[PDB]
């Protein structure tokens, strides 16, 4: 039997340890106590009464989820293409580009805010990636410049055996057809993982607040909670309600991508 | 011919760039347009055809803003080398600067080690088929990314109500709690790709769970995680205006003047001769110290 | 370890790949499993090792039930068909993994690894990742890993598939030496008749997930107990002829060949249950067919295919009124061209008689080398 | 498409896995590659297909340089050593992948896939992923992919390594029929002498990335060029007795046997480039050793190991003089126990002679078969 003896012991120890870890890392995330101090906060973000900032469920949550989904889809596509190229074909300057892109990946916002604000207010002319408050030009599909995911799909591509796409190429498939019909279906868990990471990064993105010109109506829920955080009152009992609301889309996206994740994809493929 | 008409519409814009007097913008847009058009039109550069969109997006997202900042470092914005001579002769904080950088690098190393270890262990545990509540367990485990990392500190401060060593320990533990799910998702993805036949052989060799992990799971995951570990090390080395509520005031571990703000990692140690341009809109000096930190961390990385 | 199996039945849902296997391997016995591709050999090896569950029946190893014992504590070692090689370790690390895990010593492990690499002719490739290797070298690395380990049971699974003839011979000699040194029970799965007939004290011939016969190699070659086993044992499959029984004696059955002259011969086979008029199935091995210079029925035919092997010539004759072609193995090089006439003699004493259901009438001829 | 390589040399860093290869394959030729385990057969195959890059030389396919041509356009279909199959596709999808990529019709795809699967015995497996397929079935799917394709060049890389005797015979027959029907170039790599001699129009033997000899199968068997090919073609390997020269006639050499009686025999071998007193290496094939009843010179010794193969008996004799064992092959079953004395005769007309370098003086004996 593959199942080992004394499994109940290891299973029980693992369950107890995981439960204790869950409690320890959930206690600081018990943010709902400040909300449920008064039930009027859920004031009344979900429905009813009047709240000076607009009802997050229909506006801020929707904007955040739309931006996150679009950015994640574009990021996944671009990163998977770049990683396939880098990992499994040759072109001059490849190594130099990898080392460069790694170095230029890392940067703080102390330069980002001024440089990107200059970029946006210099853009000015008419293109769909409108620099100023757009909700469709900034952030939206414009978070696309990513290095971690390019590296991640590349490294995953290095794991998969090459002989599969070698046989595909020997069958007359162009590299595009091979990449579409062999490499991606066996590499789909990494696309799921990177999609998850991109969605969470886009959802919880407080910096790059280029939507400040139009700061009441539709814009990102992160900047919305930042507006909730006001110096002269430090009002939090309703501010954290938007955070607990934004806890939901990540859970839903994680479950949807969980339906994708699977092991043993390259099972029984090649010998040796 | 369709890819040729698209260039003209882009090419019509390049006139407006020169019309508005922004020669650098005109140069960048003409360069990118010519590169894309030629790469697509010529059939020989298939790999460059695959590479161009991502590289161009990366350029316009990071590289141009970064080089603009380095250029700002060489002008007053209120110069060439006077700001760099100043930051070199910055003796008033030079001795604290070295020690602050040392503590920052030690802190980043220990926190990236702890984060990777915790994430990998949890991903391997959830990978187990004998575990029953896999889905609920892993969703509750990823949950710590729900907070946008701006008031998790506030609730921590509310639940905790001195001892700069304790401040450092709280710093490290809050980074681990806030960053482990990233490495856990990464290790889940990378654990999906391990062939099971190696585990079969290792079991044939008498390997238990711990030995099996340390011998097959760890070495096959540490290899694709190395670039990710380096990047996460850089991210845990430098920070910005976000997740800033730990250590309200100045802990003064190494004579550091730290605000009501977290991540003292060579940013809050210098906020006032820095931040919004040295506190008095000296963005030239701010960009100069930013260029210095970029240069030395790049030296460390290689 | 006296590996024993009783009513071991496997099932992948509804299909059954192992049906009532009752094996019995004594301590320190060499047993070889041979069967048609997909009979269940690898599944049976895994079930013995524990890589796959046993649905019903009892598996005994060393007089201890091992149905639910984990594969690590089973105390067995297996050579995988995919070689189960670690990609992230050199050849030395791959072969020394087991001894390093089981209480390493830093000198005896090194000595054992160097000796095994030397006797596998793997010295110069001691520090190369399995990517930088050939198929034969990978298979030999798996063999060396198993040999460096000292398992109670050696579960070798086709370890000589990607090797030239001289290397196969040397590997067989080395495995025989290791067996005669250790005295450990070993189970060997192979598709080579030379390997099976050489390295065996007992052979098991699987067929669609069931045991067809068990015995000595000479017993299997000389007195096959089933039509399938008789067709399986031997590299050129034995020529089978449909035939009608005409009369039965006390200890010999006479039969009537389907050729036009319908000559009848007396076969010294068991007469029990043999019914006059049954549609039998005569079988004669290609090597046993004598040239036509012997007074006999003489199956004259016409040549179709001549295969030259250097040391022997294989002639396929299309006998009239015969669906298949009799295969004839003459010694040395014979210059016979296609479309020519050829005749062969049928030894009465070398013929196996098979009934309609596939069973065999037991032969009554005392062949040499079989007790 | 004809395949010809001109001074092709591939070097992995320092290691020269292929050195100055000069092969020429005409249209419709069944060239079979044999050699030691790791001499460079698979590397040559991959470099012909284009998966590897040659460090020198030129590779012509259809009289056009293909050093820089990608694998798609070369028109080479290869059956891998590792059964390179797509695990996310069932058997039918795996086989029809190439046709679907070619954009053929569904009806043609289905008809041809069924046709191939019928002869490869996979009809009931036609709806399964490779994870549930045994090793032999995986190999058969690997072969069937190229079979249902129609590439101008067939690169079969050890295709029948994990198949039983009868199934391997059937696969040989089907592949030979396929080649006869089509008339396309097929390069075959095998470790089966039966396969090589029964399928090859021309055999190529490699040795450490170097071509040893190229010619007909029986030509290789009868007149080997060097010691390596002489000991490699034919199993078991040929016996080798170091000898000393005494007198060289016009067309025959007198070697002095190392026995204490110093019997000298005249070998009908080329007398060019041999000096009186040189130290040559005599070689006699095992199957050609004669019984001691009728012979001129007898090589008396004692039996060490006797292998009973059923259709034949192999006897190892320890001669007091030569250190090796004279491997002897006798037809049928002979009952000789170990430790008993045994004497065999040496037929002078059937022995090869070799120099210390390795080159063999050509035999003056007109062996039958070879022109
Ligand atoms: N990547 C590699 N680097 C160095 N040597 C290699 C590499 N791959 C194979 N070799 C060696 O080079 C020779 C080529 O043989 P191989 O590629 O295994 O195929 P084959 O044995 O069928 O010719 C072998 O000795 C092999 O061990
Ligand atoms: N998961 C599975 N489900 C159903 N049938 C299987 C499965 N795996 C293998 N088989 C089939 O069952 C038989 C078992 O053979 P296999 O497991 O391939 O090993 P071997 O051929 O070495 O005995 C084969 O016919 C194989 O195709
Ligand atoms: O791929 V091989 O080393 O068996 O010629
Ligand atoms: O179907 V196999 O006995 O070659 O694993
Ligand atoms: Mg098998």
């Amino acid at each position: 039997m593959v199942q080992p003896k004394s499994q109940k012991a290891r299973l029980f120890i693992t369950h107890l340890l995981l439960l204790l870890f869950i409690a320890a890392i959930m206690f600081p995330l018990l943010m709902v106590v400040a909300i449920s101090l008064r039930q009027g906060n859920f004031v009344e973000q979900a429905d009813g009464r009047i709240t000076p900032p607009p009802f997050p469920v229909l506006l801020w949550l929707w904007n955040s989820v739309k931006v996150a989904g679009i950015s994640a889809i574009g990021i996944v596509a671009l990163s998977t293409t770049c990683a396939y190229a880098f990992a499994r074909m040759r072109f001059p300057g490849k190594a130099t580009l990898l080392k460069g892109m790694l170095i230029f990946q890392m940067f703080p916002a102390v330069l980002s805010l001024v440089a990107l604000y200059a970029l946006f207010d210099r853009l000015g002319e008419y293109i769909p990636f409108i620099g100023l408050n757009t909700h469709g030009g900034v952030i939206f599909a414009y978070l696309g410049g990513i290095a971690l995911h390019v590296w991640t799909i590349k490294g995953y591509f290095e794991t998969i055996d090459s002989s599969l796409e070698e046989a595909a190429a020997l069958d007359g498939a162009t590299p595009w057809q091979a990449f579409r019909l062999v490499l991606l279906p066996l590499s789909v868990p990494i696309l799921a993982v990177v999609f998850i990471l991109s969605f969470i990064a886009a959802i919880t993105e407080v910096p790059v607040a280029s939507l400040l010109l139009r700061d009441v109506n539709s814009y990102t829920l992160a900047v919305g909670m930042q507006q909730y955080l006001n110096p002269q009152n430090y009002l939090w009992g309703d501010f954290a309600a938007a955070a607990v609301m934004s806890a939901l889309p990540i859970t839903i996206v994680f479950l949807l991508a969980q339906r994708w994740l699977v092991n043993g994809l390259t099972a029984g493929g090649v010998k040796g | 011919s369709v890819l040729g008409l698209l260039g003209l519409l882009v090419g019509y814009l390049v006139v407006l760039m020169y019309a508005q007097g922004e020669y650098l913008f005109a140069i960048t847009t003409l360069i990118l347009s010519s590169a894309g058009l030629y790469i697509f039109a010529n059939r020989k550069a298939y790999a460059w055809r695959y590479v161009y969109p991502g590289m161009a997006g990366m350029g316009l997202f990071v590289l141009f803003p970064l080089v603009c900042t380095i250029a700002i470092a060489f002008t007053n914005y209120s110069t060439g080398w006077k700001n760099f001579t100043r930051v070199f002769t910055d003796e008033g904080i030079q001795k604290p600067f070295l020690a602050i950088f040392v503590w920052t690098v030690v802190f980043s190393l220990i926190t990236v080690f702890l984060t990777v270890a915790v994430g990998m262990v949890l991903a391997c545990l959830v990978q187990w088929e004998a575990l029953r509540g896999k889905a609920v367990y892993r969703v509750l485990l990823i949950l710590p990314y729900a907070v946008p990392s701006f008031i998790s500190i506030l609730i921590f401060k509310g639940l905790f109500n001195s001892d700069p060593t304790t401040a450092r320990t709280m710093l490290i533990i809050v980074n681990t709690w806030l960053g482990y799910p990233y490495m856990m998702i990464l290790c889940m993805g990378l654990l999906k790709a391990i062939p099971d036949d190696l585990y079969e052989a290792s079991a044939m060799d008498g390997a238990g769970p711990f030995q099996n992990f340390f011998k097959i799971t760890l070495p096959l995951l540490i290899k694709p995680l190395t670039p990710l570990m380096i990047a996460s090390f850089a991210f845990n080395f430098n920070n910005f205006v976000l997740i800033q509520l730990l250590t309200n005031g100045g802990p003064d571990r190494l004579g550091t003047t730290t605000p009501a703000g977290y991540t003292d990692l060579l940013v809050n140690y210098t906020y006032r001769i820095a931040f919004e341009g040295g506190g008095g809109q000296d963005f030239g000096l701010a960009a100069a110290i930013a260029t210095l930190i970029f240069l030395l961390v790049g030296a460390l990385a290689i | 370890a006296s590996v024993q199996l009783q009513n071991v039945t496997k099932a992948w849902g509804e299909v059954v790949v192992s049906k009532d296997i009752n094996l019995d391997i004594h301590e320190g016995e060499f047993v070889v499993f041979v069967g048609p591709s997909g009979c269940g050999k690898s599944t049976l090896l895994r079930m013995i090792a524990g890589l796959e569950t046993i649905t019903s029946g009892d598996l005994f190893i060393g007089e201890k039930r091992m149905n639910d014992t984990p594969p690590a504590e089973r105390g067995v070692g297996m050579v995988f068909q995919s070689y189960a090689l670690y990609p992230h370790l050199s050849v030395a690390e791959n072969m020394s993994f087991g001894l390093k895990l089981a209480g390493a010593k830093k000198e005896v492990i090194n000595q054992r690894v160097n000796q095994v690499a030397e006797v596998l002719q793997l010295a110069h490739l001691l520090d190369r990742k399995p990517k930088a290797l050939s198929g034969g070298q990978r298979q030999r690395v798996a063999i060396g890993r198993t040999l460096v380990a000292e398992p109670s049971v050696f579960l070798l699974d086709e370890p000589l598939s990607n090797l030239d003839a001289a290397l196969r011979v040397q590997m067989r000699i080395e495995i025989s030496r290791l067996h005669k040194r250790l005295g450990r029970t070993m189970i060997y799965v192979t598709h080579d008749q030379v390997e099976a007939m050489t390295l065996a004290d007992k052979i098991v011939v699987l067929d669609a997930g069931r045991v067809a016969q068990v015995g000595k190699p000479l017993e299997l070659y000389h007195y096959p107990a089933d039509r399938f086993v008789a067709g399986f044992i031997g590299s050129p499959k034995m020529n089978f002829l449909p035939v009608k029984v005409t009369a039965t004696a006390i200890d010999q059955v006479q039969v009537e060949l389907p050729m036009p002259n319908r000559q009848q011969v007396w076969l010294p086979v068991e007469s029990r249950d043999v019914q006059v008029g049954a549609n039998m199935s005569l079988g004669i091995r290609p090597e046993h067919l004598l040239p036509s210079d012997i007074a006999d029925v003489i199956l004259e035919g016409e040549v179709q295919v001549v295969e030259q092997l250097g040391n022997e010539t294989q002639i396929h004759i299309q006998i009239p009124s015969i669906r298949q072609n009799l295969v004839y193995r003459q010694n040395d090089v014979v210059l016979v061209e296609e479309g020519a006439t050829f005749a062969i003699g049928l030894p009465p004493e070398r013929c196996h008689l098979f009934r309609e259901d596939g069973t065999a009438c037991r032969r009554l001829h005392k062949e040499p080398g079989v007790a």
